[PDB]
């Protein structure tokens, strides 16, 4: 087959594998700040639910 | 012919016409007219043929041509495609530029077996072209490595316009 072939081929591939270069090294800086930081969507951790606590009036007035 | 006299330069042909005054004749002479007759004549013939042959059916085909493409100078920092562009771009200059010294280095050759033993004196015309030439492929394209490529040719391009930016500037005032 011609040169073009070769060539639009090698365009293709290189500019996929360079979008996935760099968003690996995007997963790799988000994934280092959602761990420093914990302000995102993953890397939560359980805390204990609100809805557990009761609210009604103990014996103990000022509990 | 098949090559100009631009692109290959041929020193003019000219050969003496000696006159045989000895009794005794020249035998070389017979030796080129029976060379003539049973070897020269029936492969012209036979040329003849095949070439009528080839001109019965003669198929075209052309020359490749290359769209010239933005260098890696003004490539942007990590663009993979203009980078690509720009890669084989400069693959197939550098290519051009061996076929340009492989041609000044036949030119000369040439030149030397022409001038035969006055070599020395009658090729520093063409001895000069191929020694600029040489001198300044190894500052366009040698010391590259084996990796070599457009990045690596601009660098070293780039370190010598530094060089000779900052001698130009101190010795010069």
């Amino acid at each position: 087959d011609g040169p073009e072939k070769n060539y639009e081929k090698t365009m293709a591939i290189l500019q996929i594998e360079a979008e996935k270069a760099e968003l690996r090294l995007k997963e790799l800086e988000v994934r280092r700040l959602m761990r420093a930081r914990g302000d995102g969507p993953w890397y939560q951790y359980p805390t204990i639910d609100k809805a557990l606590i009761d609210h009604s009036p103990k014996t103990t007035p000022d509990n | 012919d098949s090559w100009d006299k631009d692109v290959y330069p041929e020193p003019p042909r000219r050969t003496p016409a000696p006159a045989p005054q000895t009794s005794l004749p020249n035998p070389v002479t017979y030796l080129t007219k029976i060379f003539d007759l049973l070897v020269d004549r029936p492969v012209t013939l036979a040329r003849e043929f095949i070439e009528q042959q080839h001109a019965k059916n003669r198929y075209y085909y052309y020359h490749r041509e290359f769209r010239r493409v933005p260098d890696i100078t003004e490539c942007e920092e990590k663009d993979i495609l203009c980078m690509f562009e720009a890669e084989m771009q400069w693959r197939r200059d550098y290519k051009v530029d061996q076929e340009i010294v492989n041609i000044i280095q036949e030119r000369l050759k040439a030149c030397q077996q022409r001038e035969g033993e006055s070599y020395r004196q009658n090729c520093a015309k063409e001895l000069e072209q191929f020694t600029q030439v040489s001198k300044a492929f190894q500052d366009r394209y040698s010391d590259l490595g084996a990796h070599y490529s457009a990045r690596k040719c601009l660098a070293k391009q780039k370190q010598r316009m530094l060089a000779e930016r900052k001698a130009a500037k101190e010795a010069a005032a």
